[PDB]
């Protein structure tokens, strides 16, 4: 994208969705991508705004691209807590279940900070309970070692 | 009595010193800070010339120890106690002293007082920090992330290190560079620019000028850096580095100190000159006035000195670091590890794969 797309990841970061809204009418590439395959969509989803994430998903952002870690905008949206956006990117397609470098899953990365609510609409989505990371962890063992207790409960319900 | 030290060290200060021991003893005591001293040092004194007497950072000596630069020192055993166990560590070259300590530097974790009252003394609590910070428009850490001298910190403190210490007598075979100690404490570090609590991207000029308009709450540098933050007028307190899985964080300790050179015939008579006039209250008083010598090795002067937290924090974090290595190698661990923690960083290497390369790469075996 050159220089409206780094303005763009510029926009996204800092949740601007003004500056989004503009930026795309001057013909900002919405599936722009930085050298670690960083994407508005992945910036949008950490920043937390709602809107912007909506608009960029409008524009034909994709909702499963993955940045050089292995993150999805997904994983950045469950470890920030962003309850509204996780359902968003799962609306428009997310892969629940997409693992990063390390073998961490969204369901991994809201259990191990306690969005109970998260885990939830996640594992709705079929988010899978036996999902074991790089460390043989699963979303459970995560939800015990962090003291997470309610999440740690739900989890193993549902593994049963 | 001629002796070099850097013009960015208190030399009117050492020179004073020199006027009294004149009128104390007679021989005159020239004081001199010629230009890339490090280097001169080296090139004059393999010639049978060069001062009596070299300041500097300890890590250089041992390059000079082993090119037999150096007069070994023989301080007697009530001297040795007057200064701090751990920085004679670091004036040994093959279980030999030869330099005598003066001042300690280290990295210290300097904090936003009005943003964070309450630093972290954990790295593991950073990334909540972040999160609610955020909330307000400004982040919880930034630091230099391009040089291992300010990633060192974290990465060693699960049982990191460069090369292997004992008996003042460092292992060139022995490095700890992929290590389960380094690659926990990478991880973690590659884990906070993951989850954009930090970018990869960030330098010393960055962190520096984030810090001093107070967009982050935490940042990472040693005494050098606080008058420019005076200058910010932020409301900054210096302390210990957060702990990681129960360690303290291992910065890099730089001890200025100062050599007898292997060719002056006066060795017993400079041994008197540090021994007796510059390490003493007076003698480092004398110098702290012309340029602060931040944290020394003299117990009773630094228990004085330590009446500034700044100061006190930095000693410290040095007594909980790691001497830096004072032999040639340590030239390629630098260069490796450099590499390692960038690449690990943008992800173009996994931490697995960049410290591995590392350990090979620093002179040692996985
Ligand atoms: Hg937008």
């Amino acid at each position: 994208g050159s220089d409206l797309g780094r303005k763009l990841l510029e926009a996204a970061r800092a949740g601007q969705d003004d500056e989004c809204r503009i930026l795309m009418a001057n013909g900002a590439d919405v599936n722009a991508a930085d050298n670690t395959g960083t994407t508005p969509l992945h910036l949008a989803a950490y920043s937390g705004h709602l809107e912007i994430v909506e608009c960029l998903l409008k524009h034909g952002a994709d909702v499963d691209a993955s940045d050089v870690f292995g993150y999805t905008p997904l994983h950045l949206a469950a470890y920030w807590g962003h309850l509204e956006i996780v359902e968003v990117l799962l609306k428009n397609g997310a892969d629940v279940n997409a693992m990063d470098s390390d073998g961490m899953t969204p369901l991994h990365l809201a259990a191990k900070w306690g969005y109970l609510e998260i885990v939830e609409v996640l594992l709705k989505h079929g988010a899978d309970v036996n999902a074991q990371d790089k460390f043989g962890k699963t979303p459970f063992d995560l939800a015990i070692d962090n003291g997470n207790e309610d999440i740690a409960e739900v989890l193993q319900k549902a593994a049963k | 009595l001629v002796i070099w030290i850097n013009g960015d060290k208190g030399y009117n200060g050492l020179a004073e010193v020199g006027k009294k021991f004149e009128k104390d003893t007679g021989i005159k005591v020239t004081v001199e800070h010629p230009d890339k001293l490090e280097e001169k040092f080296p090139q004059v004194a393999a010639t049978g010339d060069g001062p009596d007497i070299i300041f500097w950072a300890h890590d250089r000596f041992g390059g000079y120890a082993q090119s037999g630069l150096l007069a070994e020192i023989t301080p007697d055993k009530a001297f040795q106690d007057k200064l701090y166990p751990f920085t004679w560590d670091a004036v040994r070259y093959n279980g030999k002293l030869i330099a005598y300590p003066i001042a300690v530097e280290a990295l210290s974790l300097i904090y936003n007082k009005d943003l964070l009252p309450n630093p972290p003394k954990t790295w593991e609590e950073i990334p909540a920090l972040d999160k609610e910070l955020k909330a307000k428009g400004k982040s919880a850490l930034m630091f230099n992330l391009q040089e291992p001298y300010f990633t060192w910190p974290l990465i060693a403190a699960d049982g990191g290190y460069a090369f292997k210490y004992e008996n003042g007598k460092y292992d060139i075979k022995d490095v700890g560079v992929d290590n389960a100690g380094a690659k926990a404490g990478l991880t973690f570090l590659v884990d906070l620019i993951k989850n954009k609590h930090m970018n990869a991207d960030t330098d010393y000029s960055i962190a520096e000028a984030a810090f001093n308009k107070g967009e982050t709450a935490m940042t990472i540098n040693g005494p050098w850096a606080w008058s420019n933050i005076d200058t910010s007028k932020v409301n900054y307190g210096v302390t210990v580095l957060p702990t990681f899985k129960g360690q303290p964080s291992k910065p890099f300790v730089g001890v200025l100190s100062a050599g007898i050179n292997a060719a002056s015939p006066n060795k017993e008579l400079a041994k008197e000159f540090l021994e007796n006039y510059l390490l003493t209250d007076e003698g480092l008083e004398a110098v702290n006035k012309d340029k602060p010598l931040g944290a020394v090795a003299l117990k009773s002067y630094e228990e004085e000195l330590a009446k500034d937290p700044r100061i006190a924090a930095t000693m410290e974090n040095a007594q909980k670091g790691e001497i830096m290595p004072n032999i040639p190698q340590m030239s390629a661990f630098w260069y490796a590890v450099r590499t390692a923690v960038i690449n690990a960083a943008s992800g173009r290497q996994t931490v697995d794969e960049a410290l591995k390369d590392a350990q090979t790469g620093s002179g040692g075996t996985p």
